[PDB]
RNA sequence: GACGACAUUAGACGAAUCAUCUGGAAAGAUGAAUCAAAGAAGGUAAUAAUCCUGUAGUCGAAAAUGUUGUCUCUCUUGAGUGGAUCCUGAGUACGACGGAGCACGUGAAAUUCCGUCGGAAUCUGGGAGGACCAUCUCCUAAGGCUAAAUACUCUCUAGUGACCGAUAGUGAACCAGUACCGUGAGGGAAAGGUGAAAAGCACCCCGGAAGGGGAGUGAAAUAGAACCUGAAACCGUGUGCUU
RNA sequence: GCAGUAAAUGUGGAGCCGUAGCGAAAGCGAGUCUGAAUAGGGCGUUUAGUAUUUGGUCGUAGACCCGAAACCAGGUGAUCU
RNA sequence: CAAUGGUAGGAGAGCGUUCUAAGGGCGUUGAAGCAUGAUCGUAAGGACAUGUGGAGCGCUUAGAAGUGAGAAUGCCGGUGU
């Protein structure tokens, strides 16, 4: 699962509580199942949602 | 002071002033020992090891239960008391090499020559002036000299023909002004020493 | 390896010339209205480390 | 000396002690460690400044002062450092770091007063202090402050 | 690609000792010599510079590979003046929220990254100098490439050690990751030494054989193959003194 | 670090400790800090340190040896049940 | 003239073992090991003789340590009851 366009992904840190316990946890990208104009043919791929914000036609 | 020069052949041709400052002084024993135990402790490559209970083979299992067997307590098959695994502690590998400071090693270079100039045991000569590598010749020089089985020959720099000459004469080391150590003095009965290489150890040595 | 100083010791003595420890005081922090005024004003200065406690914590403060 | 005849200084070496080695030497069973508790376990013992849970002395006390990130501390020279010199030179933080007697300047040279001169010489380094300046000036020579 | 150049993957030459004693045999001892750019080392019936293999030194490649030198080859302009206009890396830098990384505990985060949302300036610009503003100084992000100094050793060559000498040293000196254990991952041993030479006992006798006693080999046979030495525990047989 | 035989050693003076202390610090300096004080008091002055090393103890390392029940990580097992 | 019981424990002086350096020695006219003995020193321990053994090993001074076992329901072997 990653961005088709700009190779956004998932990344891993903590989630803290208030006592400051570590528990491992990930960061997931907007992505979201588009079709786009990949080398002439249409085809629904992941994009993330900033990558859709200026410059990618659906 | 006074050193009279002999030829090779062994008749006095001069003689040259050595200073009282390297070959006159009263050998300092204590240091003099400490720069020969230093020496030959610099000589050592400790590359010996053992195998502690981790670097031994296998050996990761409990053998048999804590309780019930009527046994023994063991935890593993390689622990030091087992035959055949686990030395507690065994040598490693490490240096034995020490420092000693700058003037307590002239110092002792000067007690080591002093000491074989008051025991009679240092010939000055003129030159070598062997055109040759021959070993005979050399032995005959020495001969000539009259010196002791065990001597140490110094020449001003690396003389190649006299090196040539005296490696294979058993009791015999060559060695220049500044290849001076205090083993090797301490170990040769006799110095036959060219008279360049006295004044350039003079200069040296303070 | 280097041996290492106890940072909290560190931050609470200060050589002196003879080899001492200056340290401060305790009961110097709050609740100054249940303390004299002559407490307030005696604990307002410096007094070296015991010697008991000195051979006690030689070695923390080594290299200060 | 000879290399079969060497001896060291006496009083230089001694022989180490061996521990655990029968009870003639004294440390033979226990090994010089009484019975029981801590104190006898390979690796016990407790670390350094703990009192066994009363609480240390270094967290009785309190911490006090901070540490000054710009500290200009000087290399210091007193008066009777300055008499190995003649009358009449011109003494200068290079000349004084050849001479040796002063090894660094850690933020410059401070003349200080604790002998007295008994000469008559020109000074110039970074400060003086007051008695060190009249030391200096009663002679005759000045102090330029550079 | 084409001439050379050393180096390596076989190798060649290479000095100088004879005699007697003891002994089974000497290299040992005694005497008298000799070579040494060679007295490193290992063998030889005991301990050899001169007996052998070697060593110092010198010489050596058909071929097939590293490496380096020339000259071929292949590429190709490089300064300075002005500066009016033009360009100099955008969903970037940055911010908020949540995290991570900086010696530094979302936090002053300075400096730096990730996710989510916001989201710039274009040299009269932008960033940094440990919050932040001014001044001053230094630098020019959001494109890419880059040898050397550094790390490590399954291998190969040469060597070294106040490193081990068969319970040690690798688990494994010996057909060892093997006997053996487990369904499996896995776990994991024990076991070196005749003698210089096998000269390893022809023949006779008891015995089915195994064993043995002679004879013989050997310096030695309680060195006879489980074979160097051969401790102690343990097992026997005789006795001097005792019960 | 370079040279040297995996020596000694030679060179290498970046550094380190000492020759001055006091104060949180600015800072002053045979004194300094507190204080309004030239008072009182605290720490200091009225020289010996430094390099290597034998011995003893301590710290970091498994740190004198053997011994848990257990915890975690990656694998192997339903031919018994 | 005085002192000398001793556990945890402190201090000192030493005995042995392997290896290394240098010197000086011993060995097939028999080394080390092993065995026995009625020997010497205050102890650790050191010699001598004679058998076995069949090639290596002391002494001096000094350096290093895998330097000393009767006990760990110790480990491995052998052998008992």
């Amino acid at each position: 699962k990653q961005c088709f366009v700009t190779g956004r992904k998932a990344s891993t840190g903590n989630r803290r509580s208030h006592a400051l316990n570590s528990t491992k946890r990930r960061w997931n990208a907007n992505l979201q199942k588009v079709r786009i104009l990949v080398d002439g043919k249409p085809k629904k791929v992941w994009v993330s949602a900033r990558a859709l914000k200026s410059g990618k036609v659906t | 002071a006074n050193y009279d020069v002999l030829k090779l052949d062994g008749t006095k041709s001069g003689s040259i002033e050595l200073s009282d400052a390297v070959f006159g002084i009263e050998p300092n024993n204590s240091v003099l020992f400490e720069a020969i135990n230093l020496q030959r402790a610099s000589l050592r490559q400790g590359t010996h090891a053992v195998k502690n209970r981790s670097a031994v083979s296998g050996g990761g299992r409990k053998p048999w239960k804590q309780k019930g067997t009527g046994r023994a307590r063991q935890g593993t098959i390689r622990a030091p008391q087992w035959r055949g695994g686990g030395i507690v502690f065994g040598p490693t590998p490490r240096s034995y090499a020490y420092k000693m400071p700058k003037k307590m090693r002239r110092l002792a270079l000067r007690s080591a020559l002093s000491f074989k100039a008051q025991e009679n045991g240092l010939t000055v000569v003129d030159a070598f002036n062997f055109e040759a590598p021959k070993t005979k010749e050399f032995k005959n020089v020495l001969s000539t000299l009259e010196q002791p089985k065990k001597v140490l020959v110094v020449t001003e720099n690396e003389d190649v023909n006299v090196e040539l000459s005296a490696r294979n004469i058993p009791g015999v080391q060559v060695t220049t002004a500044q290849g001076l150590n205090v083993l090797d003095i301490t170990n040769a009965d006799s110095l036959v020493i060219t008279e360049a290489a006295a004044k350039k150890v003079e200069e040296v040595l303070g | 390896p280097k041996m290492k100083t106890h940072r909290g010791a560190a931050k609470r003595v200060k050589r002196t010339a003879s080899g001492q420890l200056k340290r401060s005081r305790a009961f110097t922090s709050h609740l100054f209205a249940n303390k004299s005024t002559k407490q307030k004003r005696q604990l307002r200065k410096a007094r070296l480390v015991s010697k008991s406690d000195m051979k006690r914590v030689k070695q923390l403060l080594a290299y200060k | 000396m000879k290399l079969h005849e060497l001896k060291p200084a006496e009083g230089s070496r001694k022989e180490r002690n061996r521990v655990g080695r029968g009870v003639a030497t004294g440390n033979g069973k226990t090994s010089g460690r009484g019975h029981k508790g801590q104190k006898a376990r390979s690796g016990g013992g407790v670390r350094p400044g703990f009192e066994g849970g009363q609480l240390p002395l270094f967290r009785r006390l309190p911490k006090r002062g901070f540490t000054n990130i710009n500290r200009k501390e000087y290399a210091i020279v007193n008066l009777d450092q300055l008499n190995k010199f003649e009358d009449g030179t011109e003494v200068t933080p290079a000349l004084l770091v050849e001479s040796g007697v002063v090894k660094n300047e850690k933020s410059g040279i401070k003349i200080l007063g604790n002998g007295s001169l008994d000469k008559k010489l020109t000074v110039k380094a970074h400060k003086f202090s007051a008695s060190a300046a009249e030391a200096i000036d009663a002679k005759g020579g000045a102090h330029e402050v550079i």
